[PDB]
This record gives C-alpha cells, sequence and structure tokens, in this order.
C-alpha cells in the first residue's frame, strides 16, 4: 500500500542495479548509497530470516549471485510480503527459464524493468503470483 | 556506464524506418538505463527528446507502446507538458489493444490538471467500471497519485461512486478496499453501516481482511461497541483458513486480562506460540515486545519457561536472537538461570547473528528493569557486562548510567564502587566525561567523603589535563556542599594538590585565581549557578464594558453545559457564573466546521424562574476551533418566591458565512440562519459556598424563626432515602450535617442538617429529617437567610 | 438490492401479438399495431379506446402521432400511407410511398419530417409540408430496411439496423450512411439511443443473448454484456433510472441495472416475446407487445428526498438519480410572488444508497432518510452520517429525540438511542405504523392508538387512512384517509383518571380518550399543519386551508404540487415544483391565528 520505500536489486559488491523508489522521501544517491552501506555492509550478502530495520521491515534476500532488498515497514505482515519476494525469484527462473546472475544481469536489464513494474507500481502492489503474469506477458 | 551524450545525438536513428524492435528498444533501453541508475538532466532535452521520440509513432509496434510507457513513467511529478499524447490515449480508447491503454493513463495522474481532468471524465467513469479485471486495475492505481495532488474530482461522484466497488475477484476485492482506506478516512458511520457489509460477507483475499482488521483494530481500542458477538465471528475468521497471517494479526492485540479474557483465546494463542515457535512466522518476535504484550499474571507467568527456554536453547536466527530477548524480559526470569544464560551470552552475543545489536537493545530493557536497582544484579550484571564486552558495553554504557540517574540509585556507595574501580580498567576517556558531568552534580548529598576522595584522586591521577580537569570542576558543587568533613579541609586542599604545566599550571592557577578573585563562599554561588474562584471570573469578564451589571462572582457554575452537544460545527460548551448581583453565561468554544465562521453572533436567551433580562451578547466572529467569547447577562433577583434558578431558551443567531481556509475571504455580505440554542438551567450551586455554621444552634432554630417552609410526603412503595438523597446533596452541593450525613450501605434513620449562603449574600439554609418508622414520612425544612431559597430548595433539591 | 420499488401494473388489456405501439405523448395516448390487422388507439387511463381503426386487415407494421401536426400517421402493408388527421380521426391523404413491407418511421420534430425505412431495402425521407414529397432516398442497403430510428438528439443524424448484421449510421451528406459497422453476429434488430444528450449509447437489439453497448464519439463497442436466459427478443435503456431492461424471445423480463448491470429482477407476464417497446419519454412508464396481450407498467416516486431548515435550506439531495451529492440553498434575495427566484451552489455529499425518504429531524436538524431499505441518518451539517441500520417502517418520537422502527418482520422494536423501548411492546397486526405525539399502529384496517410509554390501546376508529400529519403541539391532529378526511380533539384528564382507575375498554380503545370534530371530505394533493390549522393542497390543484369553517383557495395552481415551506417570519409560502424552482407567497399567519383566537374568544 505505497509502501515500498525501494525496491533495490543489488549487487552485493553494494551496488545496486536496480532501484525503484517505489515511495520515497529521503534522497540522494549518496544517502542511498550511505543508507545502503550501514545496512549492506553489515549483512554482507548474509541476509536474515527476517530483518527489520528501522522498525520497518527489511525483507531483502540473496541469490547465489545477487542482494536482493525490498525496504517496507514492519507494519505489514512477513508473509505476504515475502511472497511477493518469492515471487520475484522464482517467476524469473521459470519464465526465462533461469533465475538472477550477476552475468544474467549483465546480458540484459530489462526483463526485469518489464516485470517490476508490472508487480509492484510504487507504495502498492498492484500483484504477487506469476501465473497471471506469465499469461500476461509474452515478450 | 552512463552518460546522456550518445543517445541525443544518436536520436538521429529516429531518422530510419528499417530499425529492429530490438535494435531500438536497447537504445531506448540505454536511456533508460542511465536513469534507472541515476541520472538528471534539462527539460529543454526531455522535451526534445520527447518531441524526437514522439516523432515515431506511427505504429503499433507493440514493444514501442510499452517503452515510451516507461519512458513517459520517468516523468510524473516532475514531468514536462502532457498535451502531447492526448490523441494517443485516446486512439486506445476506441483502441482495442487492449492492453496498452491502460499502462498510459496511469503515468498521467501524477502529472495531471483539472482542466484537463475534465476530458476523461464520462468515460472514465466507464472505464474504472470497465470489463476484464485486468483493466479495471490498471485503473485504478491512476488515481492515487493524482489522489496525492487531490482525488476529490472523483470523490463527489461517491454515493452512486461506491457501489460498482463490488467485486469478483479476490485480489482485486483486496484492492478495492485500500481506497477505502482513505474512503474510510474520509468516514466512520459508513463504515459501520458498511460492515454489515464487510461484515456481511466472508471475504476473499487474506489481503483484504488485513486493512480491515487494523481498522478493524482501531475501532477496538476505546471498545468496537460490543464485539463480543463480531469480535467472536472476527475471532474465528481471523482464527482459521489457509492463510497464516490473520490469526498471528489477531493474536498480537487481543490478549485482554489483567484480570480479563483468557478464555478460548489462550489457548487458541497458544496452538499458535507453539506451531510458530520456531520460525514459521519468524513474525513471532516482535509481538513479545509489546504488540503481544507481556508483563504477566501470577501463575500464568510459571507456564512461559518452555516456550522462552526453546529460543533460549536454540540461539539462533535473527528473529530467534530477538525473540530471545523479548521473550525472556517480558515474563522476567530467575537470577539462577541468568548465571547460566550468561556463560551463554559470553560467548553468544559478539556476532550469533550478530547479536551486539539485540542485545544492546536487550540490555538496554536491562538498564530498565535494573536501572542501578537490583543493584546486586546490577554489579553482578556490571562485572559480567565490562567482561563479556568486546568492548561494545560503552554503547550500552550511556543507557546504563542513564538509568541509574533515573532512579536515582541509592546503593550507590556499591554501585559506584563498582563503576569507580571497574571504568579505571575498563577504561574509555568518553564515558568519564559523561559521568563526570553527572558527578558534578551530585556530590556530598550521597556522602562517603574519603572513599569518594579517594575515587576522586584517582580519576585525576590520569594524566590529560583534561581528565585531570573534571575532577575540579565536579568538585564545585560539591566542595560548595562541604561534607561530612569538607568545608576546612576544602580550604586546605586546593592549596595540597597544585599543578604546572603551564596552560594545566594555569588550570591549577586560575581556578585558584578564580578563587582568589571571589570570597570563596560568594565564589561558590555565582559559578555553581462570595469572591471566589469564580470572582475571578468576575474580572476576567470585566474586561469587555457593555456591561448592565455585575458584581464580584459569589460562586459559579457546578456544571458548564456542552450548548450543542457532541462535535458539532458550532460546537458549544458553556459556562455560567453568578455575583452577588447578577450571573453572566460567557460561552466557550469552537465554531465547528471548518465550512463556516459564524458572524453576527449574539445568544438568545428567554427565562421561566425570575432574573431581569438585561442583555444577550454575542461573539463579533467566531472562526473554526477557535474559542470566542459570546455571553449573555441577567441581574439576579434575590428576595422574591422565585427568582434565580431558571430556565434559559436559546437561539444561536448569525449571519453564516462559507470559508475557503486556504486563503479565505472576508466580505460583508452572507446569509443568517438560525439555529437552535440549547437550554441553559440556572442551578442552586453556581451560587452557593457551601458550608458549616457560623452558629449552627442557634442559627438553626433561628433560620426556623424568620424563615421556614416545609414539605412532607409520606412514602408507601419504596422505603428508602436514597432516590431524595440522589436529588439533594448532589442538587443543593452543600454539607449533610450535625454529623448527621454518614450512613453505611444501610443504616437505620437519617438527617441532613445541611449547609451553604446563596447569593446576593443571604443562605439557605435546609433540614432534612428524614424519618422511617418504617414508611419513610419526612420532614423536608428549608429555612434560609434568603426568602427566594427557601421556596427554591424544596424544589431545587429535585 | 430490493424491490421496494414502485413497479405498477398500471393498465392491462390481453390480446394478439402486438406487434407495434407508438405513443401519443401530448395527451397521454397510445397507438397500437397488431399482427390482426386492426389498430388501436386508447386511453389507458380508465382503459377507454380514444379510437380504433382499420387501416388495412393486413397486420400493421408501422405508426406514428404527429402532434405538431395534430394530425396521426399511420401505414399498413397495402404499402400505402394512410393520414389522418387525429383531430377527428378524419382521414387526410393517402399515397404510397415505399411499395414493399413498411417497417418503421423515424420522425424529424424539430424539422417538419417523416422518415421511413422499409423492407424494400430502401429507406425514403418524405416531406408533408411538400405535401408527402419523397424529399429524398436514402440507401446503402442490403436488405430489407427492419428498422429506423433517428437520433432525435441529432435528429438529424441517425441510425438504421438490419439483420445483415450491420448498421449504417448517415449525415445527410450520405444518403448512405457516413458509414456502416459491423455489429451483429445475428442481425441487428434494432437501434436504439441514449435518452441523455451528454453521452451516447445504442442498444441494439438481438436473439443471440449479447449486448454491446456503443459509444459513438469515439465509435467503439463500449461492452458487451452476457448472462441471459434466453434469445432477448429486447433489451431496453431505462430513462427514468439506470437499468436495462431486458426482454425475450419467450417474453422474459430481466432487468439488469444499468450501473449494477446485475440482475436485479425477473418478470413472467410470460404474455410473450417482446414484439413493441414504446417508454414515455417523461421516463417513467412504458408499453411492450406480447403476445397475449400487452401491459402497461407505471415505475415512479413523486419526489425525491430533501426537507428544510426554517432559515431557507431545502436541502435535498440528488435532483432525480444524480447523487446526493447537492444539498444546500440559504439563498440570498427577494422578488414578486408570480416571479421566479435564484439558487445557491455548494453541495455536498455523494452517497451511494438511493432513497425515498427524507425526513427531518424535529428541529429541522437530523435527518433520517432511508434508501436501499436502510437507514441512514445524518448529521447533517456535519455531513456525517449520524446513523444507520434496515427499515421496514418508522416514526420519529416526534419530541426529536426517539425514532421507533419496524423491523422487515412485523413485530416492534424501538430505540432512542439504540437502546429498545420494551415499555411499550405490543406486537399486534398493524399495517403501518404512526408515531407523533400520540401513538398508532394502524392494524386490521382500524387505527389503534397508543401511549408513548407503554402502549394502551386509547382508541381505536372506524378505519385505516394514509397519512397523519399532526398539528404542531399534536393537539388537532389531521389524518389523510382517500378522499375523506377528518379533524380531531385529544382529551388527556380523563385519561390520567380512568388509568388511575384502571378498568378500560381498550378494543375500541377507551371510549374517554378522544373526540371527533368535525371531517372534511377531502382529497389531498399535500397538506400541511399551520399549528393546527390545516392547510392543505388538494390534488384538484386549488390551495387552501381550512379556516374558520371555511376552507379558503389562497390560490390555484398550475395543477398541484409540493408545499416549499412557508417560513413564517417571512410569513410566506415557498412552494415547490420537484423542478427546482421555487415559488413564493406571502401570507401572514398572524392573520389565520387571528381568526383562530378571536373566535376562541381572544378578541382583544
Amino acid at each position: 500500500l505505497y509502501t515500498v520505500k525501494a525496491i533495490l536489486i543489488l549487487d552485493n559488491d553494494g551496488d545496486r542495479l536496480f532501484a525503484k523508489y517505489y515511495d520515497d522521501t529521503y534522497p540522494s544517491v549518496k544517502e542511498q548509497k550511505a543508507f545502503e552501506k550501514n545496512i549492506f555492509n553489515k549483512t554482507h550478502r548474509t541476509d536474515s530470516e527476517i530483518a527489520l530495520l528501522e522498525g520497518l521491515t527489511v525483507v531483502y534476500k540473496s541469490s547465489i549471485d545477487l542482494y536482493f532488498y525490498v525496504i517496507g515497514s514492519s507494519y505489514e505482515n512477513e508473509l505476504m510480503l515475502m511472497a511477493v519476494l518469492n515471487c520475484l525469484f522464482d517467476s524469473l527462473s521459470q519464465m526465462l527459464r533461469k533465475n538472477v546472475e550477476k552475468r544474467a544481469l549483465l546480458e540484459n536489464m530489462e526483463g526485469l524493468f518489464l516485470a517490476v513494474d508490472e508487480i509492484v507500481d510504487g507504495g502498492v502492489i498492484l500483484e504477487s503470483d506469476p501465473q497471471q503474469v506469465v499469461h500476461r506477458v509474452a515478450l | 556506464h552512463l552518460e546522456k551524450s550518445a543517445v541525443l545525438q544518436e536520436a538521429r536513428v529516429f531518422n530510419e524506418t528499417p530499425i529492429n524492435p530490438r535494435k531500438c528498444a536497447h537504445i531506448l533501453t540505454k536511456i533508460l538505463y542511465l536513469i534507472n541508475q541515476g541520472e538528471h538532466l534539462g527539460t529543454t532535452e526531455a522535451t526534445e527528446a520527447f518531441f524526437a521520440m514522439t516523432k515515431l509513432f506511427q505504429s503499433n509496434d507493440p514493444t514501442l507502446r510499452r517503452m515510451c510507457y516507461l519512458t513517459i513513467k520517468e516523468m510524473s511529478c516532475i514531468a514536462e507538458d502532457v498535451i502531447i499524447v492526448t490523441s494517443s490515449l485516446t486512439k486506445d480508447m476506441t483502441g482495442k489493444e487492449d492492453n496498452y491503454r491502460g499502462p498510459a493513463v496511469r503515468a498521467l495522474c501524477q502529472i495531471t490538471d483539472s482542466t484537463m481532468l475534465q476530458a476523461v471524465e464520462r468515460y472514465m467513469k466507464q472505464a474504472i467500471v470497465d470489463k476484464v479485471p485486468s483493466v479495471s486495475s490498471s485503473a485504478l492505481v491512476s488515481s492515487l497519485h493524482l489522489l496525492k495532488c487531490s482525488f476529490d474530482v472523483v470523490k463527489r461522484w461517491v454515493n452512486e461512486a461506491q457501489e460498482a466497488a463490488s467485486s469478483d475477484n479476490i485480489m482485486v476485492q483486496y484492492h478495492a478496499l485500500g481506497l477505502l482506506y482513505h474512503v474510510r478516512k474520509n468516514d466512520r458511520l459508513a463504515v459501520s453501516k458498511m460492515i454489515s457489509k464487510f461484515t456481511r460477507h466472508g471475504l476473499k483475499s487474506p489481503f483484504a481482511y488485513c486493512m480491515m482488521i487494523r481498522v478493524a483494530s482501531k475501532q477496538l481500542e476505546e471498545e468496537d461497541g460490543s464485539r463480543d458477538s463480531p469480535l467472536f465471528d472476527f475471532i474465528e475468521s481471523c482464527l482459521r483458513n489457509k492463510h497464516e497471517m490473520v490469526v498471528y494479526e489477531a493474536a498480537s492485540a487481543i490478549v485482554n486480562l489483567p484480570g480479563c479474557s483468557a478464555k478460548e483465546l489462550a489457548p487458541a494463542v497458544s496452538v499458535l506460540q507453539l506451531f510458530c515457535s520456531s520460525p514459521k512466522a519468524a513474525l513471532r518476535y516482535a509481538a513479545v515486545r509489546t504488540l503481544n504484550k507481556v508483563a504477566m499474571k501470577h501463575p500464568s507467568a510459571v507456564t512461559a519457561c518452555n516456550l522462552d527456554l526453546e529460543n533460549l536453547v536454540t540461539d539462533s536466527n535473527r528473529s530467534i536472537a530477538t525473540l530471545a530477548i523479548t521473550t525472556l524480559l517480558k515474563t522476567g526470569s530467575e537470577s539462577s538461570i541468568d548465571r547460566l544464560m550468561k556463560q551463554i551470552s559470553s560467548f553468544m552475543s559478539e556476532i550469533s547473528d550478530e547479536f551486539k545489536v539485540v542485545v544492546v537493545q536487550a540490555i538496554s530493557a536491562l538498564c530498565q528493569k535494573y536501572p542501578r536497582k537490583h543493584a546486586v544484579l546490577m554489579n553482578f550484571l556490571f562485572t559480567m557486562l565490562r567482561e563479556e564486552g568486546g568492548f561494545e558495553y560503552k554503547r550500552a554504557i550511556v543507557d546504563c548510567i542513564i538509568s541509574i540517574i533515573e532512579e536515582n540509585s541509592e546503593s550507590k556507595e556499591t554501585g559506584l564502587s563498582h563503576l569507580c574501580e571497574f571504568i579505571e580498567d575498563c577504561e574509555f576517556t568518553v564515558l568519564a566525561t559523561r559521568i563526570l558531568h553527572l558527578l558534578g552534580q551530585e556530590g556530598p548529598k550521597t556522602n562517603n567523603p574519603s572513599k569518594y576522595i579517594r575515587f576522586i584522586y584517582n580519576r585525576v591521577v590520569l594524566e590529560h589535563e583534561e581528565v585531570r580537569a573534571g575532577a575540579v570542576s565536579a568538585l564545585a558543587k560539591f566542595g560548595a556542599q562541604n561534607e561530612e568533613m569538607l568545608p576546612s579541609i576544602l580550604v586546605l586542599l586546593k592549596r595540597c594538590v597544585m599543578d604546572d604545566d603551564n596552560e594545566v599550571r594555569d588550570r591549577a592557577t586560575f581556578y585558584l585565581n578564580v578563587l582568589e578573585q571571589k570570597q570563596k563562599a560568594l565564589n561558590a554561588g555565582y559559578i555553581l549557578n462570595a469572591a471566589t474562584r469564580q470572582e475571578i471570573f468576575q474580572e476576567q469578564l470585566a474586561a469587555v464594558p457593555e456591561f448592565q451589571g455585575l458584581g464580584p462572582l459569589f460562586k459559579s457554575s457546578p456544571e458548564p453545559v456542552a450548548l450543542t452537544e457532541s462535535e458539532t460545527e458550532y460546537v458549544i460548551r458553556c459556562t455560567k457564573h453568578t455575583f452577588s448581583d447578577h450571573l453572566v453565561f460567557q460561552f466557550d468554544c469552537t465554531n465547528t466546521l471548518n465550512d463556516q465562521t459564524l458572524e453576527n453572533v449574539t445568544v438568545q436567551m428567554e427565562p421561566t424562574e425570575a432574573y431581569e433580562v438585561l442583555s444577550y451578547v454575542p461573539a463579533r466572529s467566531l472562526p473554526y476551533n477557535q474559542p470566542g467569547t459570546c455571553y449573555t447577562l441577567v441581574a439576579l433577583p434575590t428576595e422574591d418566591p422565585t427568582a434565580v434558578a431558571c430556565t434559559f431558551s436559546c437561539v444561536m443567531k448569525f449571519t453564516v458565512k462559507d470559508c475557503d481556509p486556504n486563503t479565505g475571504e472576508i466580505d460583508e455580505e452572507g446569509y443568517e440562519d438560525e439555529y437552535v440554542l440549547e437550554d441553559l438551567e440556572v442551578t442552586v450551586a453556581d451560587h452557593i459556598q457551601k458550608v458549616m455554621k457560623v452558629n449552627f444552634e442557634a442559627a438553626w432554630d433561628e433560620v426556623g424563626d424568620e424563615f421556614e417552609k416545609e414539605e412532607t410526603f409520606t412514602l408507601s412503595t419504596i422505603k428508602t432515602l436514597e432516590e431524595a438523597v440522589g436529588n439533594i446533596v448532589k442538587f443543593l452541593g452543600m454539607h449533610p450535617c450535625e454529623r448527621s450525613d454518614k450512613v453505611p450501605e444501610n443504616k437505620n434513620t437519617h438527617t441532613l442538617l445541611l449547609a451553604g449562603v446563596f447569593r446576593g449574600g443571604h443562605d439557605i439554609l435546609v433540614r432534612s429529617r428524614l424519618l422511617l418508622l418504617d414508611t419513610v414520612t419526612m420532614q423536608v425544612t428549608a429555612r434560609s437567610s434568603e426568602e427566594l431559597p427557601v421556596d427554591i430548595i424544596l424544589a431545587s433539591v429535585g | 438490492m430490493p424491490l421496494r420499488l414502485d413497479i405498477k401494473r398500471k393498465l392491462t388489456a390481453r390480446s394478439d401479438r402486438v406487434k407495434s405501439v407508438d405513443l401519443h405523448p401530448t395527451e397521454p395516448w397510445m397507438l397500437a399495431s397488431l399482427y390482426n390487422g386492426s389498430v388501436c388507439v386508447w386511453n389507458h387511463e380508465t382503459q377507454t379506446l380514444v379510437k380504433t381503426f382499420e387501416v388495412c386487415d393486413l397486420p400493421v407494421r408501422a405508426a406514428k402521432f404527429v402532434a405538431r401536426k395534430n394530425w396521426v400517421v399511420t401505414g399498413a402493408d397495402d404499402m400505402q400511407i394512410r393520414v389522418f388527421n387525429y383531430n377527428t380521426l378524419e382521414r387526410v391523404h393517402m399515397f404510397e410511398a415505399h411499395s414493399d413491407y413498411i417497417r418503421c418511421i423515424a420522425v424529424h420534430p424539430t424539422q417538419p419530417f417523416i422518415l421511413t425505412s422499409s423492407d424494400d431495402m430502401l429507406i425514403k425521407l418524405w416531406d408533408w409540408d411538400k405535401k408527402w414529397s419523397c424529399s429524398q432516398v436514402f440507401e446503402g442497403h442490403t436488405h430489407y430496411v427492419m428498422q429506423i430510428v433517428i437520433n432525435p438528439k441529432d435528429n438529424n443524424q441517425f441510425a438504421s439496423a438490419s439483420l445483415d448484421r450491420t448498421i449504417k449510421v448517415w449525415q445527410l451528406g450520405s444518403s448512405s450512411p457516413n458509414f456502416t459497422l459491423e455489429g451483429h453476429e445475428k442481425g441487428v434488430n434494432c437501434i436504439d439511443y441514449y435518452s441523455g444528450g451528454d453521452k451516447p449509447y445504442l442498444i441494439s437489439g438481438a436473439d443471440d443473448r449479447l449486448v454491446k453497448i456503443w459509444d459513438y464519439q469515439n465509435k467503439t463497442c463500449v461492452q458487451t454484456l452476457e448472462g441471459h436466459a434466453q434469445n432477448v427478443s429486447c433489451a431496453s435503456f431505462h430513462p427514468e433510472l439506470p437499468i436495462i431492461i431486458t426482454g425475450s424471445e419467450d417474453g422474459t423480463v430481466r432487468i439488469w441495472h444499468s450501473s449494477t448491470y446485475r440482475l436485479e429482477s425477473t418478470l413472467n407476464y410470460g404474455m410473450e416475446r417482446v414484439w413493441c417497446v414504446a417508454s414515455l419519454r417523461g421516463s417513467n412508464n412504458v408499453a411492450l407487445g406480447y403476445d397475449e396481450g400487452s401491459i402497461i407498467v407505471k415505475l415512479g416516486r413523486e419526489e425525491p428526498a430533501m426537507s428544510m431548515d426554517a432559515n431557507g435550506k431545502i436541502i435535498w439531495a440528488k435532483h432525480s438519480e444524480v447523487q446526493q451529492a447537492n444539498l444546500k440553498a440559504m439563498g440570498d434575495t427577494e422578488i414578486k410572488d408570480g416571479e421566479r427566484l435564484p439558487l445557491a451552489v455548494k453541495d455536498m455529499g455523494s452517497c451511494e444508497i438511493y432513497p425515498q425518504t427524507i425526513q427531518h429531524n424535529p428541529n429541522g436538524r437530523f435527518v433520517v432518510v432511508c434508501g436501499d431499505g436502510e437507514y441512514i441518518i445524518y448529521t447533517a451539517m456535519a455531513l456525517r452520517n449520524k446513523s444507520f441500520g434496515s427499515a421496514q417502517e418508522f416514526a420519529w418520537a416526534h419530541d426529536s429525540s426517539e425514532y421507533a422502527i419496524r423491523e422487515s418482520n412485523s413485530i416492534v422494536k424501538i430505540f432512542k438511542n439504540f437502546k429498545e423501548k420494551k415499555s411499550f411492546k405490543p406486537d399486534f397486526g398493524a399495517e403501518s405504523i404512526y408515531g407523533g405525539f400520540l401513538l398508532g399502529v394502524r392494524s386490521v384496517n382500524g387505527l389503534a392508538f397508543y401511549d408513548w410509554e407503554n402502549t394502551e390501546l386509547i382508541r381505536r376508529i372506524e378505519i385505516q387512512p394514509k397519512h397523519i400529519f399532526w398539528s404542531d403541539s399534536g393537539e388537532l391532529v389531521c389524518i389523510a384517509t382517500e378522499e375523506s378526511f377528518f379533524i380531531l380533539k385529544y382529551l388527556s384528564e380523563k385519561v390520567l383518571a380512568a388509568q388511575e382507575t384502571h378498568e378500560g375498554v381498550t378494543e375500541d380503545g377507551i371510549e374517554d380518550a378522544f373526540e371527533v370534530l368535525g371531517e372534511i371530505q377531502e382529497i389531498v394533493k399535500t397538506g400541511l399543519w399551520v399549528g393546527d390549522c390545516f392547510i392543505y393542497t388538494s390534488s384538484v390543484n386549488r390551495l387552501n386551508y381550512y379556516v374558520g369553517g371555511e376552507i379558503v383557495t389562497i390560490a390555484h395552481l398550475d395543477r398541484t404540487m409540493y408545499l416549499l415551506g412557508y417560513i413564517p417570519k417571512d410569513n410566506r409560502l415557498y412552494l415547490g415544483d420537484k423542478e427546482l424552482n421555487i415559488v413564493s407567497y406571502s401570507l401572514l399567519v398572524s392573520v389565520l391565528e387571528y381568526q383562530t383566537a378571536v373566535m376562541r374568544r381572544d378578541f382583544s
């Protein structure tokens, strides 16, 4: 619910190759990096089952190559929240026939992008399951 | 990498017709990438880009249709024109590539404007409403950003508008409701009848449920009415399904028991607790911290041990580590187990999911439950704290020290003893600064001089001009106060301990020199650093000068009356004031609606039981949420039978003027309507001071002598005072007496011989002999030193 | 949502397959064409035949009234056009326009025209002022011309339906359509227009059971509708309400809301198939030809929901089906009795529930409004929901502080501030419930009187009425009961004693309560208490007040209407239509009172 501070897909070199601040109210590319730094540096590819930072939900994940960040508020249950996060790995994996890689990332961004807008759009998750998508999309 | 430049040049690619969707798309992609990564640039170029891009648009090249959406999408609250597409939007609108249509509208809406708002509208209406769920969704999202801006344009449509929200897809159903988050922001009543709709049907989206919960909950705090059945109803509903989140959600708030609900709910909860109890919902941790609150009830507590023991045991899962601290805390602990744990902790804390942070939080809680208190623990802890350490204690210390002060701890001798020592050989200059400052104030109120000195010397012992310096500064509050031996010696010491090292020399010299400069006693001082309540109201009232008599206020209102009921636009609370001569009703308020400001305001009162009516006063202007004063004035007749208790009839008159709150307008025109004004009744307690007599014996009789009226009733269906009692103590506001007041939850006989003095000076006196034979027959006397009161009391008491 | 609504089986006839129907507005006469070959014109109102004509005895496909023209147009499938001047039924002229089976006429009203479509695959235009010239022929066919409808909105432009499934919309400068669109997957039986000028829809009919909506301006099939039970013989635009009328080849009525689009209802007059339809343009009465006969139904309320604060704001809501979003009116200015006035503009509201009652709080204040069957009460200035629930029937406790309800069972619960009042709890047979000062339960063709605290059968009088208005202080009360009407006294003391004594009659109520003062035999359009004065309307459109043994007509009104409100101060009556022009006539209450008092011997 207009609830994504950003969803970022971050490299684990603290880099971010995706960020959409769906919702935002703080700025700076730097501060974004800084903010990123404290937490990323700290989580350092390691993640947690759950993590709350800022009273805010941090659901983040890692892949086998990439670090997934979503920032949200601990003010909206894990199970769902994760479900979207889950949705993110999985569909990308199946559809593409391949999940995220650094390589994958490097060849083309777009698909992520395409997906992303569809799934979520700002601080409101319009959707969180693949299938609909799968049919819906045909690129 | 990113850079704008290639691309602007590269815009000439637009010039080709032989292109591949891929080829261009990529180029398009490149620009978008710089940006996805981040870019910043000029409008001119953007505008240009548009044109350039825009330029291309023969095709339906589908792919082409998307990219632009993006592109455009990039611009929304910080845009550049709107018009250009327009056609293109319409083109979709008649044009069945369904798909496409939806993305485009959506961007526009942060970017929007009102004229242009006009545009979509008949259709739009349709459109939101239209067909396949998919399309409809697309529609929705679009508003919201426009809602930022506004959305009321929409809003209006509403009686009619909502009904379509009626759904047949889950996902959708969930969605409908948030828009209703703002809908319910707008309205509460609506919900209520509404709920019975929400309540009415079982729901689809777990998701839909959730918003309701918050809400539902939100409602509950003060009570969501007789949640009994609803709460219950809900209770199942939250309770089970195939979607976990609800059960949990419900669970955390709902406890209820300090000697309260625990019934089913504890079992269900237990099913859950246990069920969760290994990261099903790693959620479980948070809850214990507050969401599902714990501070227990006594047998209840004992039961809790096992669950906490699992976490305590497991030591893993970030979600686990946190959980360990809250559960243990909330439920509390025995000393003994702590011991086992201290060792566990010894390893654990450093990183064990990065335990230190949870722990600092835990620790902050520790400092609080014992902030220098269970000092033995504080010391055990202290030893341990320092010990287990790392370094990370310091941070904690900032809290801990603070805690100790909060108590203003008293096993300081010991507490301090540990602190002092350890800190010495637990280092960090920084801590010292803080503590110094505090200590600085405290000194000889807590004695133990030799020790304290003993310490102090040590603190200084350390090098640092700076470290040294603090002992002297702390000392000033101390010195000045002196202790169990200090003044003589205090004088001796500064002498005994002295230093060179220039600026360090200087510090000694200077303090001295400073010392040198004031009489040390003085030195220390500088450096170291009726005509009631209601009468006041008679005066407060006095600043006005339109009077037509007043007097001095005698007593004031026994109860202020809201003259407009609850949360009304013209919300009124009124207070009534009595003087020996006049009574003023001064009217307190919040011309409520931001709709209105009321102007040309005066207050009518029309009376039944006497007062001479001098004037109705109103406030000149009353804007929203802001007391202003209006008054109504009377002079009080005192020696008449029936002449100061009155009910007065109220009608509010005003010329009603509309507001723009943004920036208003205040103009001569606007038209009146008048609204009913609530009654004012005047009491026998706005006027009276309740008393004890100057001469009861005599007075008691005497008051009879001159004054006395009577009423008798014989009570045959009820043999209880109590009804009578409710009207009399309370109406008169006087004292029941002659040690003839008291009755337990029963009593055989009762007299109130009762007192206070009425306005206009003279007194109003009452004797109520209530007599129980076993019927009650009773003699009520009112006797008075004022004529108007005897008739009055008999009435008034009712 | 409920059928707590106006459906009236207005007029019936059982007959044949009445193919065609055409309306005489200008005098609500109706013309019908039969598969008999005889056509008849009726005044439905008393089920009376205005005229019938044997035009042909071959089934007569097409009909018009030409009202402007004052003549009635007729055609039968002798391929000739026969004219009558309806101003007798004196037959003016005849000539052969279309030489094949003549299906439909569409007329330009503004401009003197008669448009015809016929099965010859021809549309001809003929000009009556030119004395039935074939002014122009419109062609671009592919089949018989089954139907013509004029977009009357733009008279000027019109649309055509054929069962070869296509629709041509034409421009004059296109004696061909501007275009043809490929509508049906069946055939386009029919084409119809969207009542509003604002937006534009057609509905077209098929028996394929699929409906497509089209927006002309875009030029889209807005959408396509499914759900149906049987080949839709016809489906129509409700022009009064937003609903969809569906009709079948078996004569099934299904209604879908043209807003909910949810099947609101199915009705069976299985009089078999929808042959024709014609609708009141005043959008309220409609007729359709069926086989077994035809039926006409009457479907309206007579008012919006509004109640007026005596400052002078009649706050109504809606307009007719517009959102409730529109309440307000304190005005600002003055003008002559006959002449007309200006309104303010600042909506509030935008409810959903569609009402049919408004009633003010007794101090105007709290209105309780019912709609969709539930009651929203508003905090009005507040624009707050004062409260809600579902009704069945109502009384405000007149005092302005309690209210009563009749639960959609029928057994009473009453609430004062959401507390049931059970001190009073008969639950006897009723009919309706009446509040006011004194409790009425109308039951068993009687009206029975009740206390306010415990029930008491105070009295029962002879019959049941329809409505009660109570004087203001209750005292003399006015009950409206068809033609006939009574004015009464209620005498307290008797009761007090009687009650004390207890032993009474309550079958009848107790004969020691009320007295029957006098009765006027009365027909009421709307009516009023001025105090205890009955100021009233009659539906004979004189506004009279019964005064002094006299009933006087202050004035007589166009036709009769609704009593805007007399804001006494102003001493004037605001009169109200339902079309939002207010007229005012001042009286001066005092005059009445003056009269009242003096007779009472309060001469001084």
